[PDB]
RNA sequence: UUGAUCAAAGUAUCACGAGU
RNA sequence: AUGAGAGCCUUGGAGGACUGAAGUGGAGAAGGGUUUCGUGUGAACAGUGGUUGAUCACGAGUUAGUCGGUCCUAAGUUCAAGGCGAAAGCGAAAAUUUUCAAGUAAAACAUAAUUUUGAACGAAAGGGAAUACGGUUCCAAUUCCGUAACCUGUUGAGUAUCCGUUUGUUAUUAAAUAUGGGCCUCGUGCUCAUCCUGGCAACAGGAACGACCAUAAAGAAGCCGUCGAGAGAUAUCGGAAGAGUUUUCUUUUCUGUUUUAUAGCCGUACUACCAUGGAAGUCUUUCGCAGAGAGAUAUGGUAGAUGGGCUAGAAGAGCAUGACAUAUACUGUUGUGUCGAUAUUUUCUCCUCGGACCUUGAAAAUUUAUGGUGGGGACACGCAAACUUCUCAACAGGCCGUACCAAUAUCCGCAGCUGGUCUCCAAGGUGAAGAGUCUCUAGUCGAUAGAAUAAUGUAGGUAAGGGAAGUCGGCAAAUUAGAUCCGUAACUUCGGGAUAAGGAUUGGCUCUGAAGAUUGAGAUAGUCGCGAUUAUCAAUUAACAAUCAAUUCAGAACUGGCACGGACUUGGGGAAUCCGACU
RNA sequence: GGAAGACCGAAACAGUUCUGACGUGCAAAUCGAUUGUCAGAAUUGAGUAUAGGGGCGAAAGACCAAUCGAACCAUCUAGUA
């Protein structure tokens, strides 16, 4: 069968593992833009639905009230959400001021 | 990678006489298999929307379906939804009581 | 290619029994004219169009 | 091999017909299997107690015959 | 923020055909393809076809209007000349 | 007021019968 | 090696480099017409040779019901005789041409309201009966065998359909798809009759009334960007099996793990329906806007599952990876086929909505169901029957087109000529990427040769100073080129000019900071015997507590030709004129 | 949030300056550097119309088979000087 000569793949697994601790893209890498290296128009689709899927569980576990989305749907539809962390504090402030006004 | 593949039946040209898929073999070797036109449904053509209950065909190999694949026990079955009709029978229905008392 | 008809196949059996050279013993006949073709058919050097 | 059968009884009953001229069978570590090869279609009945082919496969009609690997 | 400053539909059209042609289809397309108060269907979903077909996409009413607003106001005076003269005729 | 209607009923006198 | 004789081609052994998957690679169209293949070879033929050739000599070689021409019709040929022309014939929406009706199981007494152009060609790219899988020859395969389905037509067999009652059976029951009814002595008598049953519904079921007339769809789409799933292509992780290398080191880099059509059963992504219900403190929902008293969220259901997933297909199928054993031979036999995950338009697919638009996105052959007055079935002690749209068996399916090149050697270029030629599949890395550089996979060395460092030329360059003086003229040619961070002038129709200019910054190596997913975690009291067993929910909890996860960022120490996007990809700029607006 | 006859760019095409490479070629128009558009007035395989004093022409008398201010092929044609 004339047995085939190896095309081996080592150096590419330290290649996508160096990227784990970031061995190779500061600046003199990064050819492309960073727009289109990683798009808006899916970054932003990451963020919004995550939020979303906290917002299930927390549309019907019981701990929101259902009045508390359709005002805070226009933030998630606004913009002052960078994180989940920065989403529950902003929750348990104000869960706690509807809490002790009742 | 792999081994790439051809066209088997004479057509080459990327048309709708063929879209095509692969599948693989019991050798591992992916010949190139065609399939048909994609297959839907009748309307109910007053509301215009794709209707519930039928199967997916075409008209050419259509007969070869049993009766109940067909259409369903009401009239205009396959012809009307039940949306539709329930505006159909009542529209004349006064109507034409309105036409009993109008003629008196 | 692979698309004739049924004119185009069995006229190219005559254009292509037409090429044969000379049978191979009929120059001893009596007066004998015939060396080789007339009508011989290579591909490139002879086209068929007709 | 478009059909499997389980009922045991139809099995036997579609076996007496105008096809079904043989039946194959085959002995899996795993299973058995039953292949009768009949005119338009195939009927297989899977049995994998290793003890229920004896009293099933004779049990059959007598002229038919028997493609036996193992 | 206020995006431009003047002309709103029409900047995809920009630095070109004109001063005053620029203008002349932002007033008749700040109309066209805008959302309109059905008079059947209630509702707001009047979109365009091609000139003067409108449609619903909802209850599937569908009428003929003006072309480039959903009624012209040349319209709606002749549906209100014939309106006031038809009682005039047989009575 | 986005259904729908075709393919004689009625009537009259004869056939006013045949079979029976 | 062989050959009378070889830089080749002619091989086969190595092994150097190219073609780089928008190939010099595998197969398709038009055109070629015997080139494809073996066997044999002397001379012209192969702008050099020649032991092989797209030359001759000499032999073989293209199998089909499913691939396809065949039917349908498209722009249009003007192609019945109304017409005109001296005739041929007519750079012709021949719409007038006794009936110029296809006819239609039809009825007297032009079968009745009905049919306008009578006809045909026109698409191996559009429409469209139905199939694929494994091996197989000197060259052929969705064709040949092995095996496994379907369609169309024909024929045949079974196939709702036997009643109250009582033949089976004391009756309750049972063949009987569900018998009742008044009467009568019960009824035995009498009478009454089945052209299918289910669900509140959406619709469901193995089949259960078309012969015509009638609507209604499908047949029937353009093009753009799209979230959802899936297919296969790949990539890392782990068991396996056998191959790779070894001074030195490497639990390591490799091949390979598969399951087709047609079927049955589970059968959610996912929009739209049905029942309920009556929402404002408005609410639900996406990447968007879409939605709602013309019924929103809910509670359950309906239907489409294209999709998957197990079982049929599955002889350790076959295949493949290797085992052993057999001079060996169409042999023999052993073993394997086990799991997760992670992503992509370096591709197609069903589905979902929105987008430009004085751009609205073909016809018809064939086809379903429904409507419809008639008409034909149609007894209840049964015998059944059913172009039955059910199950299932026999039965044929004619006609020809198939080999090969499919272009730096089969085309047309008077030629084996860098030249124009329709599309199809399309990998590792870097990276924005189908770039451009590089290898695996396939395939090629084919361009006359060994030699030799003259000019001039042919193309690829650098050259100390100054830098347009040069020349018609800043034209060949050089700097700039990627991305992030600012920083942006006059004129503007206020959309620009905008990459303005004018700048800084940019390795390798060692790290912390951030952007997610599944189980949330889960007190409390006892039981059995810590094992086993039984529960409420606040705080939790911001990268909790377990667990797995993409890859792009946001900084910082330390260090090196002091070169940093190291080659490739790739911009010089600025005030003015005069044009022409622009693409 | 992704619209515009919007931009830099690749196979698709075009053909600008070098007036560079051969100008008895690779060729009765091509090669090599350079440059423009590149999601529409776009690019295109097949089918079909259009006819020699006319077809067609986003207009140059371009193009009509290597011919175009009138082809192309036989004649009256040994046409006249």
């Amino acid at each position: 069968k004339k047995p085939v000569v190896v095309h081996s793949r080592y150096r590419v697994r330290k290649n996508t593992e160096a990227r784990r601790k970031g061995r190779h893209c500061g600046f003199g890498k990064r050819k492309g833009t960073a727009n289109a290296r990683m798009p808006t128009k899916l970054l932003w689709m990451q963020r919004q639905r995550v939020l979303r899927r906290l917002l299930k569980k927390y549309r019907d576990s019981k701990k929101i009230d259902r009045h508390l989305y359709h005002d805070l749907y226009m933030k998630c539809k606004g913009n002052v959400f960078k994180n989940k962390r920065v989403l529950m504090e902003y929750i348990h402030k104000k869960k706690a001021e509807k809490q002790r006004s009742k | 990678m792999v081994q790439r593949l051809t066209l088997r039946r004479r057509l080459s040209y990327n048309t709708r006489s063929n879209k095509r898929r692969i599948v693989r073999t019991p050798g591992g070797r992916l010949v190139y298999q065609y399939v048909k036109k994609n297959p839907t449904v009748p309307r109910c053509g007053q509301c215009k929307e794709k209707l519930k209950g039928i199967t997916p065909s075409r008209p050419s190999e259509r007969p070869r379906m049993s009766k109940r694949l067909k259409t369903v026990s009401r009239t205009y079955g396959g012809v009307l939804c039940h949306s539709c009709l329930r505006e159909r029978i009542v529209r004349a229905f006064l109507i034409e009581e309105q036409k009993i008392v109008k003629a008196l | 290619a692979a698309h004739k008809s049924f004119r185009i196949k069995q006229k190219l059996a005559k254009k292509l029994k037409q090429n044969r050279s000379v049978p191979q013993w009929v120059r001893l006949r009596t007066g004998n004219t015939i060396r080789y073709n007339a009508k011989r058919r290579h591909w490139r050097r002879t086209k068929l169009k007709l | 091999m478009p059909r499997e059968i389980k009922e045991v009884k139809d099995f036997l009953n579609k076996a007496r017909r105008s096809d079904a001229r043989a039946v194959k069978i085959k002995k899996n570590p795993t299973n058995t299997k039953f292949k009768i090869r009949c005119s338009r279609f195939l009927y297989t009945l899977v049995v994998q107690d290793k003890e229920k082919a004896d009293k099933i496969k004779q049990s059959l009609p007598p002229g038919l015959q028997v493609k036996e690997v193992k | 923020a206020k995006r431009t400053k003047k002309v709103g539909i029409v900047g995809k059209y920009g630095t070109r055909y004109g001063a005053s042609l620029r203008k002349m289809v932002k007033k008749m397309e700040i109309t066209q393809h805008s959302k309109y108060t059905c008079s059947f269907c209630g509702k707001d979903s009047m979109k365009r076809a091609v000139v003067g077909i409108w449609s619903c996409k909802r209850c599937k009413r569908t009428v003929a209007g003006g072309a480039w607003v959903y009624s012209t106001t040349a319209a709606a005076s002749v549906r209100s000349a014939v309106r006031r003269l038809r009682e005039t005729k047989e009575q």
